[PDB]
């Protein structure tokens, strides 16, 4: 059963689709082919909570009526700085103007 | 596989280069005798990773047997999505 | 019994002409938005029961009516006030409601006609 | 008329099926080519319908008559039933362009007289304001009809 996923860092955001039944090392695999950087150098979340890369996504709580292709889940991000992990940071994108008059109700 | 979508703002959206292709502009610009990346300008992130949304659901949906839900835009987003569609022919 | 008889008379020089404002709001506002309505078409014209194959039809309903009838009457004048309109349209669903089973498809055109009808109809003028 | 029902007077048993988040309205094609809607169904509802062989039916969003599909095209045409069972008319929404989704979304928001209070480009108000419509969609459909 697919999963469709937005795995953001910063202000990257990568668009992929993967079963329940995969992994959250397979999900690091999918990263380090786009950018460039190993599973052991990941950190990938759920909120604020570490996802283990021996568990099923399914088993992480991502399901397919959750992560649909028009409301994906967001799976967090977080790469190696040095001897330390840096804190996981998302930065959120722009913020659309305020709403018309004509499309108030 | 992928391509990188930039908005305005700088936010960077990578996507499956299939997916991107379902913008009739995207496709166009990078078809001919490769670019794996793409700057929108006039585009900002709240717009643009709502099209990557709709990229998804357009190859999802597409030729697909079981029955399509609907694809939501909420009003905030609707003039500024409506521009970005009609800008990128999907 | 099958031929359609003739249909509802539409003027009378006989039957007194007369023009209200609620009158002129029943064919402006009521019957215009009634006759564009999506479920307008089984009601526009008298029931031809010969083409339709509706048996018994001008034996069970006994004053037939429809839309083109009330609009003609309305256009001519031929109705004395606004309650004499009304009753039409009552008389054509009651008619729907009578002739045809609870819950077919015709049914549940007439009523949604009527539930605008009945909307439309509660803000008819006081006449003035 | 090429697009219009044939007075067959054979009977056929069809299955409306609501498989869309909208209100459907079922349109019957008469005899004449003319659109003639029928009774509602409310999404995720379906009914049985007396309907005859050659009949041709389109579905539309009964408020604001967006294009629906049926059985995965825009027309639908019963055929006899084999053996007493059912034809099955399968609705449900098209993958719709994002340009025509967007258009839809907005004519919800803004009443026709506010379009061109709008701060989008000119060729977008003429876009809004050119509504869906049955007799607009069943030229084309005749036009393509034609060529194939
Ligand atoms: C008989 C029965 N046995 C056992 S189960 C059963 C049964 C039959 C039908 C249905 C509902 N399945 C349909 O509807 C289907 C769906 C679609 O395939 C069309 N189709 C039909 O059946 C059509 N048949 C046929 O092609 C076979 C016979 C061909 C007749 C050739 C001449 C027809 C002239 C066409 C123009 N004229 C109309 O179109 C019209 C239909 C209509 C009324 C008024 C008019 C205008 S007019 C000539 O009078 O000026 C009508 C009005 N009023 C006030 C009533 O009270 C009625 N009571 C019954 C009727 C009416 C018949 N009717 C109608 N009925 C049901 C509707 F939902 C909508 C309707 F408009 C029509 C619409 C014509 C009935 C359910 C059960």
């Amino acid at each position: 059963m697919d999963v469709f996923l937005m795995i953001r860092r910063h202000k990257t955001t990568i668009f992929t689709d993967a079963k329940e039944s995969s992994t959250v090392f397979e999900l690091k695999r999918i990263v380090e082919g786009i950018l460039k950087r190993p599973p052991d150098e990941q950190r990938l979340y759920k909120d604020d909570q570490l996802l283990d890369d021996g568990k099923t996504l399914g088993e992480c709580g991502f399901t397919s009526q959750t992560a649909r292709p028009q409301a994906p889940a967001t799976v967090g991000l977080a790469f190696r700085a040095d001897d330390t992990f840096e804190a996981l940071c998302i930065e959120p994108f722009s913020s659309p103007p305020e709403l018309p008059d004509v499309m108030k109700p | 596989m992928y391509v990188k979508l930039i908005s305005s703002d700088g936010h960077e959206f990578i996507v499956k280069r299939e997916h991107a292709l379902t913008s009739g502009t995207i496709k166009a610009m990078l078809s001919g005798p490769e670019t794996n990346e793409v700057n929108f300008r006039e585009i900002p992130s709240h717009v643009l990773s709502k099209v990557c949304m709709y990229f998804t659901y357009k190859v999802r949906y597409t030729n697909s047997s079981t029955e399509i839900p609907e694809f939501p835009i909420a009003p905030e987003i609707a003039l500024e999505l409506l521009m970005a569609a009609n800008f990128l022919d999907c | 019994s099958n031929a359609n008889p003739p249909p509802p008379e539409t003027s009378n020089p006989n039957k007194p002409k007369r023009q209200t404002n609620q009158l002129q709001y029943l064919l402006r506002v009521v019957l215009k938005t009634l006759w564009k309505h999506q479920f307008a078409w089984p009601f526009q014209q008298p029931v031809d029961a010969v083409k339709l194959n509706l048996p018994d039809y001008y034996k069970i309903i006994k004053t037939p009516m429809d839309m083109g009838t009330i609009k003609k009457r309305l256009e001519n004048n031929y109705y004395w006030n606004a309650q004499e309109c009304i009753q039409d349209f009552n008389t054509m669903f009651t008619n729907c409601y009578i002739y045809n089973k609870p819950g077919d498809d015709i049914v549940l055109m007439a009523e949604a006609l009527e539930k605008l009808f009945l909307q439309k109809i509660n803000e008819l003028p006081t006449e003035e | 008329p090429v697009l219009r029902s044939v007075n067959s007077r054979e009977p056929s048993q069809v299955i409306f099926c609501n498989r869309s988040p909208r209100v459907v309205l079922p349109v019957w094609l008469n005899f004449d080519g003319e659109p003639q809607p029928y009774p509602t169904l409310p999404p995720g509802t379906g009914r049985r319908i007396h309907s005859y062989r050659g009949h041709l039916w389109l579905f539309r969003d009964a408020g604001t008559h967006d294009g629906l599909l049926v059985n995965q095209t825009e027309l639908f045409v019963p055929s006899l039933n084999v053996d007493g069972q059912p034809i099955f008319a399968n609705i449900t929404l098209p993958v719709y362009t994002l340009k025509e989704r967007c258009l839809q979304v907005v004519r919800s928001l803004v009443k026709p007289e506010n379009y061109r209070r709008l701060d989008i480009v000119r060729s977008l108000y003429e876009d809004l304001e050119d509504h869906p419509n049955v007799q607009k969609d069943l030229e084309r459909l005749t036009q393509e009809r034609i060529a194939h």
